[PDB]
């Protein structure tokens, strides 16, 4: 089940479920320099692609 | 020099928070929303518009003591006799 596995494959399922998907978020400090979640969410996808 | 890695020193104080997209841009529009509007004017109206009532007050006695000022010519050729 792993030699099935092809790059074509790894890109479509992480498309699947990590491209433009809303992240859940745990930081225990100290944080400030951390990026407001909106930032984050925004870090989920590019503008390029 | 003052980065978000460098400012105020605080100590646990844990914060909570959805993303826009688990969540109305709307949320409870009337029940909460128009009576704070409301209550905020309520504050700032005694506050606010007694000098603007003040000037209007000014505003209609100089334009109206003009009128008397001036279109009153009459009074003084009735003067005149
Ligand atoms: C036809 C056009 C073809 C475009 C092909 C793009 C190819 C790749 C490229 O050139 O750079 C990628 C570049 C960055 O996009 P990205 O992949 O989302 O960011 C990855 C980096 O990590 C970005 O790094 P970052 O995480 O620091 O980004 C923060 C944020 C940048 O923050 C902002 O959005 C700036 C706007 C706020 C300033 C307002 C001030 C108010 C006073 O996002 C942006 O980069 C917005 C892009 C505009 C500024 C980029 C500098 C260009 C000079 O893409 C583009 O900006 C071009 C595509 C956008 C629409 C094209 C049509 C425009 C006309
Ligand atoms: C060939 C390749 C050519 C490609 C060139 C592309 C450039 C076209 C437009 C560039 C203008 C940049 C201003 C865009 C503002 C902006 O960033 O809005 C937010 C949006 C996405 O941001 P993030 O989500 O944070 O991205 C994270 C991605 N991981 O970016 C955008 O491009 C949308 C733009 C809408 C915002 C409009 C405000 C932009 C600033 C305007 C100020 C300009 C004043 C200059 C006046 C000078 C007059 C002489």
């Amino acid at each position: 089940r792993i030699a099935e596995v092809d790059a074509s494959v790894v890109r479509e399922i992480c498309s699947k479920y990590i491209y433009d998907q809303c992240p859940a978020v745990a930081g225990y400090g100290p944080i400030e320099q951390l990026p407001d979640y909106n930032r984050i969410r925004s870090g989920m996808f590019w503008l390029r692609f | 020099g003052r980065e978000f890695g460098n400012l105020t020193r605080m100590r646990h104080v844990i914060s909570y928070s959805l993303s826009p997209f688990e969540q109305r841009a709307y949320p409870h529009v009337f029940t909460k929303g128009i009576p704070n509007v409301l209550r905020r004017i309520r504050e700032s109206f005694f506050r606010v518009v007694p000098q603007f009532v003040v000037f209007y007050l000014i505003y209609t006695w100089g334009t109206e003591e003009f009128e008397r000022s001036k279109r009153k010519n009459p009074a003084a050729y009735e003067n005149d006799k």
